[PDB]
């Protein structure tokens, strides 16, 4: 039990009846321990499976910022074939916002494939331990098969300087995250962090 | 009839009487004062007072109905003794107050002017300027009118026996001047009118932007491009680069000039005390006659620069002589000494490094080696513009080309991929090119921006070594030749615009 | 003279206004590009609104009048945790936001409960740097009536709560409690608007009275001294670097590393020292501003 500062963004966010947070926004929580990552300040991650994490986080103790991604939709450039939809990137300034914290929570979607390319390339700037959160079951080797390091499969080649810790599955997009999830993600913070 | 000039009276009706003495470039703007207002509103939202303990500032917040009251019978609070200074805060008066005296009491903030109807007798209103947060306590709708803040311990020290006797308020008070703007000569002056003509403008800056500034006011006239509440700025020279940082408090008639962005190289004078900027270098200050800047908002100025700009390059050799010798400067010859030589070049070229060094070398070219050119300005607009920023020719009158690659016939001059950017095909050949022609290569090749020219015609190719549709001419070559086939690669030949 | 509007216009031709604006003497405040439209907290002279205003619709931009972009609010929600976080603090934080105001969410230690609610020193002291405090607090009447030691500080205050009127010797905006949706109804809007015009309200009467005697230098253009100055302003990754408060800044960087710096800032002919009050911060070790008037 202490006193918890957030830092709040400068910008205002999407309308009246919309998303109360902007695109390309960090938001400081003061004590620098767990950044989480949301991809847009849309209906599909805010608030819905992302402050809820925030508030989990936050009441297991722990300080917490949340970054919300400039252009977090869709996959990377270097996915095969280039990329598709929209084109998934870090900024640098995203990057040392994020290296500042001891650890790391990232909100991904549905597809195998297109998680793993955009932990690659999240990876690829960040080198603090973070926790992938996603719906469908990823396995913890399939990031090692293109290159990102990993604290139970290492790769022979590691491409990324930063390490997967946890993957929690089970969390979909747009809807409530239950409290089971939460204690998972608490845990795996706990046992990762001190 | 008798009327005051700049600081000398004069009396002449016509302008052109007084304007006849008056350094005056034909053309420009003439600015006429007539004089000042001096308009005194106030409103006082704030108002003062002067107690027999001294003089604090209240100031009406809370509109409610109290500040009606207060707008005009605070003159009935005038010379009214401290009623009481219990715990009930500092009260004055009492006058009548027939605002609605509510038994409802209300909560008040420490310090602030209260009219509580004191017993809720209308003419046993009190002026409660509050002291400590009174909550629920006075009746009336609501007796919060404004706060007092300033003068805070008179009101504390004031006891019964002092009174608010003359209840100042702000005076508040303006200034209006009257400004017209006239470029006529022929009316009638009526009397003890003033006439201002031309400005002053001391330069003290970086010695490339500085000769900038000066080449924009060679001719003593500013044009008034685009005008603001704060600045008038020229935009005769926009596209021309220079690297010098001066950043320094834009104050009262300061000149400056923008050495980043769109608006690159543009000259400002500005009419507002304001902050120092990366993005514009002083040059200098005008020092007198500001309000002839003030009070126009398009046209021209006339503007005298004191440091004259020492830049002899389309003089003579003894008119460069005579006028370094009268302004004291120490001189060397390099290149033809005839007193009639062309001067090409001057070491140091910039007039500021001229004063503070006192010693000018001064190169002179033979009578048959300068080259004689035509520029088509209303042909191809853009690229005589391009030709013109990368010869030189928009600040001196004698332009350099560098020898790039020569091959026989032909030889191609440098280029300069700043100015380079808009060579949209302007001026295309649509016949044999003729002899002695001076063309620019469009964006539509490889090597654009690149000049050149040949001494014979070809059917094909343009002077560049490209095709037609891949050259717009600029200019010719009028009267000086022979001398492109007798000059090595990287040398330097001279121009001169004989339209 | 400083009037501190909101622009939201293109990205195209943007740099082209932004030149205007260092042309007739304005800062930019606040950036930012979300995808083709920029959000530009812009401070210009009063004489030059009319100007700006025909500039902006040369490129179809907007000018939204902000009452509150030259300060900085506290928003104390008793905790950080599900029931107060997620919704109605960010509502208010993000109302507050809409007008251009920089908000902080101050979750307190020990503020839950009815009478177990407590307040730190700490957390107090670091409520009053700020210039207004937000409480956000329940839906009972009795609660929030054994509970006014929290609202305990030298700072205008504004208190929302769950009841419509409350009977406490602080401003009270009702219709705002504890709840677990986003603010969309037509009353909860209603009582939004209704904090924001009683923030507005007390923010008005301090600007008031800080302009009975004005300080040496305006926030805004000390802000523009400062990152013309120290080049250390562009490296900082929190929200706000600069935080515009009303008779001061708040600078965040590290107050033991930069406190030495910052005091050396020459301002006109002025050094800071002598006329600002540079102390540490009790926001993570950050460096607080506040400025002497003109009568010392």
């Amino acid at each position: 039990r202490k006193e918890q500062i957030v830092d709040c963004r400068a910008v205002m966010g999407l309308g009246e009846g919309g998303g109360l947070a902007q695109r390309g926004t960090f938001a400081e929580g003061l004590r620098n321990d767990v950044v989480v990552v949301a991809m847009s300040p849309g209906r599909r991650h805010i608030t819905k499976p992302v402050c809820e994490i925030t508030y989990g986080i936050r009441e297991a103790g722990i300080q917490t910022s949340v970054l919300v991604l400039d252009a977090g939709g869709g996959i990377p450039s270097d996915a095969p074939q280039g990329s598709l939809g929209s084109t998934f990137g870090l900024k640098p300034e995203e990057a040392k916002q994020v290296n500042r914290h001891k650890l790391c929570v990232i909100h991904f979607g549905n597809v195998k494939s297109h998680i793993i390319y955009k932990a690659r390339l999240f990876l690829k700037y960040v080198d603090i331990p973070t926790i992938i959160v996603c719906q469908t079951p990823v396995d913890m080797e399939d990031f090692a098969a293109i290159g990102i390091k990993t604290k139970n499969v290492m790769p022979l080649e590691s491409k990324t300087e930063g390490k997967i810790v946890e993957i929690i599955t089970g969390v979909i997009r747009g809807e409530s995250a239950p409290q089971k999830k939460i204690d998972e993600i608490i845990e795996s913070i706990k046992k990762h962090l001190g | 009839m008798n009327v005051l000039v700049n600081n000398n009276p004069k009396s002449g009706k016509t302008l052109e009487d007084v304007i006849k003495d008056e350094y005056y470039i034909p053309g420009s703007n003439i600015v006429i004062i007539k004089g000042t207002a001096t308009v005194i509103k106030e409103e006082t939202k704030k108002y003062l007072i002067k107690t027999t303990k001294g003089s604090f500032v209240v100031g009406i917040t809370e509109e409610n109905e109290t500040v009606d009251f207060w707008n005009k019978n605070y003159k009935s609070f005038e010379d009214k003794s401290l009623i009481w200074k219990s715990i009930s805060d500092v009260s004055f008066g009492s006058i009548e107050i027939p605002l609605p005296v509510s038994s409802v009491k209300q909560n008040f903030k420490k310090w602030d002017v209260v009219l509580s109807v004191s017993g809720l007798d209308t003419s046993e209103g009190n002026l409660i300027f509050v002291q400590r947060d009174v909550l629920e306590l006075y009746g009336l709708e609501n007796p919060k009118i404004g706060i007092l803040i300033g003068g805070k311990r008179v009101l504390k020290t004031l006891t019964a026996d002092d009174r608010i006797i003359s209840i100042e308020q702000m005076r508040e008070s303006k200034e209006n001047i009257d400004y017209e703007i006239t470029t006529n000569l022929n009316k009638e002056i009526q009397d003890t009118w003033k006439i201002y003509t031309y400005c002053k403008a001391e330069f003290d800056g970086p010695p490339q932007s500085t000769e900038h500034a000066l080449a924009i006011l060679e001719n003593g006239t500013l044009e008034i491009s685009e005008n603001t509440n704060t600045y008038v700025a020229d935009c005769r020279l926009q596209t021309l680069f220079i690297d010098e940082e001066n950043p320094e408090d834009r104050d009262r008639g300061t000149i400056t000039v923008r050495n980043i962005g769109n608006g690159v190289g543009k000259v400002y004078i500005y009419q507002e005390s304001r902050a120092s900027s990366l993005s514009h270098t002083v040059v200098g200050k005008v020092t007198d006659g500001i309000e002839i800047v003030d009070f126009s908002n398009s046209g021209h100025i006339t503007v005298k620069t004191n440091p004259e700009r020492l830049s002899v390059i389309g003089k003579t050799q003894k008119d460069a002589k005579i006028l370094f010798e009268k302004h004291g400067i120490t001189l060397k010859m390099e290149g033809n000494i005839d007193e009639d030589a062309i001067i090409v070049e001057q070491v140091p070229e910039y007039t500021m490094d001229i004063l503070k060094s006192k010693e000018v070398t001064t190169k002179g070219i033979e009578p048959e080696k300068l080259l004689y050119v035509e520029i088509y300005d209303k042909d191809a607009p853009t690229t005589s513009w391009y030709f013109r920023k990368v010869t030189g020719l928009t600040t001196k009158r004698i332009g350099t080309l560098k020898i790039y690659f020569k091959h026989d016939d032909i030889s191609m001059f440098e280029r300069d991929w700043d100015y380079s950017k808009g060579l949209l095909p302007e001026n295309t050949p649509e016949k044999s090119i003729d002899s002695g022609i001076i063309a620019v290569t469009n964006m539509v090749k490889k090597y654009k921006g690149y000049i050149g020219v040949r001494t014979s015609s070809n059917d094909k190719y343009g002077p560049t070594g490209e095709t037609f549709e891949g050259t717009n001419i600029v200019g010719k070559v009028v009267k000086n030749s022979e001398i492109l086939k007798s000059v090595k690669q990287g040398e330097n030949i001279y121009i001169l615009e004989v339209n | 003279m400083y009037q501190i509007i909101r622009y939201e216009g293109g990205v195209y031709k943007n740099n082209i206004l932004k030149e205007w604006i260092e042309d007739v003497g304005g800062f930019i405040i606040q950036e930012h590009v979300m995808q083709l439209d920029v959000y530009m907290t812009i401070a210009i002279p009063q004489n030059e609104i009319e100007n700006f205003k025909e500039e902006a619709k040369k490129y179809k931009g907007k000018i939204v009048e902000t009452p509150l972009a030259g300060i900085e609010i506290a928003i104390v929600s008793p905790s950080l945790s599900r029931h107060h976080l997620p919704h109605i603090a960010c509502d208010v934080s993000e109302y507050v936001r809409k007008f251009g105001a920089k908000p902080n969410m101050i979750g307190l230690a020990h503020g839950a409960g009815k009478n177990i609610s407590e307040i730190r020193e700490k957390e107090k002291r670091l409520i009053q740097e700020h210039d207004i405090a937000i409480y956000v607090m329940g839906n009972f009447e009795s609660c929030i009536l054994d509970k006014t030691h929290l609202f305990k500080v030298d700072i205008p205050l504004v208190v929302t709560g769950g009841p419509e009127t409350l009977d406490i010797p602080y401003t009270y905006v009702g219709n705002l409690g504890r709840r677990a949706q986003r603010l969309r109804k037509g009353e909860e809007i209603r009582a939004l608007r209704q904090m924001i015009d009683e923030v507005t309200k007390k923010i008005n009467d301090k600007r008031m009275e800080l302009s009975y005697d004005p300080p040496i230098i305006p926030p805004v253009v000390l802000k523009d001294e400062i990152e013309k100055r120290i080049d250390e302003v562009r490296g900082i990754l929190a929200p706000m670097p600069i935080v515009t408060q009303l008779d001061g800044l708040r600078i965040k960087m590290d107050y033991d590393r930069n406190h030495e710096e910052i005091e050396n800032v020459k301002i006109g002919k002025y050094l800071l020292k002598d006329i600002a009050y540079v102390t540490r911060s009790e926001m993570k070790n950050y460096i607080l501003i506040k400025l002497k008037s003109t009568s010392e």
